[PDB]
């Protein structure tokens, strides 16, 4: 393999890395008060919320790999967009989104479709999504280890993992009973805000960063619904069983 | 504290200076709180002011300017921001926002408590006609 | 999409008093602050000088008016054909007001353009026919008013500018 | 060279996506087999 | 080789399967339209005919096994025949327990292995999120 060629390639790589590091530094110093952060000559770290010590750092001779590739691809896509053709006829030399406001009236859509903030914020909220997924996995593991004698809850992740959010479908999954499928919680986790979960009622909810007791409450009430359904399975005791009457 | 390194980096000098002045004003605010109330917490990058006595309302400082904004793991944007802007501009009107945040936690706790059960909250009945018994 | 709009010309107390009462009723309904998209209403004509703005303005000459270009292009076309049109000299009025988005429903209060005028209440639909919720809100919002009935429900797809021209046609009303 | 490398990266992306789909079927199967038993 | 409790569980599962097969044969009988309707001349017709033939053969074998297990449960009444604990419901084993403990330990090990595997799978999904 050519040696000077890959040397020149790595040189271009470190040059663009220095450029993007300067850009992220200028962004962190010129940004508003959205979040505090730590900027050093070569090491950067932010804190959008407690227990978020994002360890991104510019190294030089003087997850662990995916997030940096993502950042590089997003910044180079940003530059590429800064360079689609404007399809100019008289002299637009812009983007079709600008001229779309003429025929199609956009009160705030055109403002949102023009340009937005990115760079450090997008990587930060991606790490937020990551830590949210980690907390969800930890809650599931804690339920499995603790509520073992309890009905073993069973989860399944989605497949189209977007740039910011994802989802998981979870169910009670009583021991050897497919007819006990009385509640199915779909959780769409995102770093933008709290996760919104719906089981069977459209009850849009929002937990906290360390709030997980809603899972146990759903577990209990679904255990109740399950004993109701299996009683419907074997006499015919009617549906007079409610959730909680005045609190025992 | 009180770092006096020999030109390791001018950035390090800015860190030392801003960290010192920020810890100074943060201890000042902590003393103000202790003058009003009777327990708070402190950390290295910023400090924490408690609002509940059993985890939100965390204060922090701009490491490159004044106007030390605040942010909580809560809600109410464009209003908390205005409160912090008025705080940075005045530094006097601080306890009314403390009581506002007290009311805020009081209402958010019950809202989140009643969210899972079938309920519909609201500000007021909006019917003050029979304004005798209530 | 293109929702109805009318102007209940109230009296008794005052024009500004009626505007304040309507605004207070809307706030009691829960009208959230959404800026002030003051939509002017100027006349020079059978063309027109519509300056209503909805982050773009245009004048409807006829056939409801194409007016599909940005405001700058329209103003440049007007200044270029200075006199080459048949529509400079009529009264150039300008209506104003605030726009509040209660919940997926924006309401705008077109005030007195030249000073003699009413406060037209303009609402905005989401998808659009579709008068069930429209009427349910109009009856709960005002009294014996808001007839509307624009050149809608005929099927050329939710035309706002034709409605705006119809509203500006209220110039001869006073 | 542009067209050649575009085809190369398209083939690579296709292979990676097929890998993801197969691993997705596999993870669904193994997760269903695992959650059916609690130690 | 008693397997009596397993035999009763098998009989319960067999009657459940009989009910499910009844549901299935009804759901496959409802969609049996006229032969020369549009195109299903004999192909799908004879296909579902053989399908229901196998269904009925399997159901007959299941009824045979149900009769057999019922006769076995009846003949199983040996020693402590009355056993009045039915109405009186309440209100070595060491080797088996040790084998169960070792099995649960191996299961926890395999659970950690599956956790690592699904972590890698989520990572790969993240990579694909970065794809074009």
């Amino acid at each position: 393999s050519p040696h000077w060629q890959t040397k020149l390639e790595a040189a271009q790589n470190v040059l663009l890395c220095k450029e993007i590091f300067a850009q992220l530094s200028r962004e962190a110093v010129q940004i508003k008060s959205q979040i505090p952060h730590i900027v050093v000559k070569n090491q950067i770290i932010s804190q959008p919320f407690p227990s978020l010590q994002l360890s991104i750092s510019l190294c030089h001779s003087s997850d662990h790999l995916y997030v940096l590739e993502h950042n590089l691809h997003l910044l180079i896509r940003e530059f590429h967009k800064q360079t689609v053709m404007p399809h100019p006829a008289s002299a637009p030399f812009g983007h079709k989104r600008m001229r779309l406001s003429g025929p199609q009236a956009f009160d705030k859509n055109e403002i949102n479709s023009i340009q937005s903030t990115e760079g450090l914020l997008e990587k930060i909220i991606k790490q937020a999504k990551h830590i949210f997924l980690r907390s969800r996995t930890a809650a599931t593991i804690d339920s499995l280890a603790s509520r073992i004698e309890d009905p073993q809850i069973q989860a399944h992740w989605s497949n189209i993992n977007d740039v910011y959010e994802s989802s998981v479908k979870v169910l009670i999954t009583s021991q050897g009973y497919e007819q006990i499928c009385k509640s199915i919680q779909l959780q769409l986790n995102i770093g933008v805000e709290q996760v919104r979960v719906v089981h069977r009622d459209g009850r849009v909810i929002m937990l906290s960063h360390q709030e997980q007791e809603l899972q146990d409450f759903l577990l209990s009430q679904m255990s109740q619904h399950q004993v109701h359904a299996v009683q419907q399975l074997a006499w015919q005791v009617l549906s007079f069983s409610n959730h909680v009457g005045l609190g025992p | 504290r009180a770092m006096k390194i020999d030109h390791l980096s001018i950035e390090k000098l800015l860190i030392d200076s801003v960290h010192a002045r920020a810890h100074q004003r943060l201890q000042e605010l902590k003393a103000i709180l202790r003058s009003f109330n009777a327990s708070i917490e402190t950390a290295l990058p910023a400090l924490i002011v408690p609002i509940l006595e059993p985890e939100c309302l965390h204060i922090f400082v701009d490491l490159h300017s004044g106007m030390f904004q605040l942010m909580l793991y809560g809600l109410d944007p464009a209003t908390l921001e205005d409160m912090e802007k008025s705080l940075n501009d005045d530094m006097k009107r601080i306890i009314p926002w403390i009581q506002q945040l007290k009311f805020w936690l009081g209402q958010q706790r019950c809202k989140q408590s009643i969210k899972h059960l079938p309920t519909i909250t609201t500000e007021t009945l909006q019917l003050a006609n029979y304004s005798t018994h209530p | 999409v293109t929702c109805v709009s009318q102007m209940p010309v109230a009296e008794g107390k005052s024009l500004q008093q009626t505007v304040e009462l309507l605004t207070k009723k809307l706030e009691m309904l829960g009208a959230e602050k959404q800026g002030t998209f003051c939509v002017d209403c100027e006349t020079y004509h059978g063309k027109l000088m519509y300056v209503m703005h909805y982050p773009l303005s245009c004048f409807a000459l006829f056939e409801n008016g194409p007016c599909l270009i940005a405001d700058t292009n329209f103003d440049v076309l007007m200044v270029k054909l200075k006199g080459f049109f048949q529509s400079a000299k009529a009264s150039k009025i300008e209506t104003r007001g605030t726009r509040y988005q209660y919940c997926d429903f924006l309401v705008k209060v077109g005030t007195v353009t030249m000073g003699p005028s009413a406060r037209g209440i303009s609402v905005e639909v989401e998808y659009g026919d579709c008068w069930s919720l429209l009427l349910e809100f109009l009856q709960s919002f005002l009294g014996s008013h808001a007839p509307g009935a624009p050149t809608v429900f005929g099927n050329a797809v939710y035309g706002p500018a034709d409605t705006m021209i119809q509203y500006m046609e209220l110039f001869n009303k006073i | 060279r542009n067209q050649q490398l575009r085809a190369l990266q398209e083939e690579c992306d296709r292979k990676l996506i097929t890998l993801r789909d197969e691993v997705s079927i596999d993870l669904y199967e193994l997760e269903e087999e695992y959650y059916s038993s609690s130690s | 080789e008693v397997n009596t409790a397993t035999l009763c569980r098998i009989g319960q599962e067999t009657v459940q399967d009989i009910v499910y097969r009844t549901m299935e044969i009804f759901q496959l009988l409802r969609n049996m339209q006229l032969p020369n309707g549009v195109t299903y001349h004999t192909g799908t017709y004879q296909d579902r005919l053989t399908k229901l033939q196998d269904h009925l053969r399997q159901l007959s074998i299941l009824f045979r096994k149900l009769r057999l297990v019922y006769d076995k449960c009846n003949e199983n009444c040996g020693g402590m025949d009355p056993i009045p604990v039915e109405q009186l419901i309440p209100y070595e084993r060491r080797e088996i327990v040790e084998v169960n403990k070792k099995l649960k330990q191996k299961n926890q090990q395999l659970k950690q292995i599956m956790d690592q595997l699904r972590n890698l799978i989520w990572d790969i999904n993240a990579m694909l999120a970065m794809r074009n």
